């Protein structure tokens, strides 16, 4: 039971880092996907 | 880690 | 999550 | 055990939030201890 209670700790803070770089590759999605659409509307006038 | 804490639960 | 992981285990 | 099973998934989501804005405030506060001790050379040459 001991071990199964640091299996569940250590797992814990190893699920605690992986959602951190969740939340980093997520931050990066976001700006690439504003970067997209802002260069989407540049084209879009730049062709008209 | 639910399936893991039932299973430390139920032991 | 440890007081139901207890009653899931329990009933 | 739906209650239960239902309470729970609604908790993981919660949690994967806190989780996400909890290590927001941890890279924030690593970001502020590294620029702080920067900025603490940075001023103590600058006041000398």
């Amino acid at each position: 039971i001991r071990d199964l209670e640091a299996s569940i700790a250590r797992y814990k803070e190893e699920y605690a880092v992986l959602i951190s770089e969740a939340q980093a590759i997520k931050a990066d999605l976001a700006a690439v996907e504003a970067k997209v659409n802002r260069s989407t509307a540049l084209l879009k006038s730049l062709s008209a | 880690m639910v399936k893991d804490q039932q299973e430390a639960e139920k032991k």
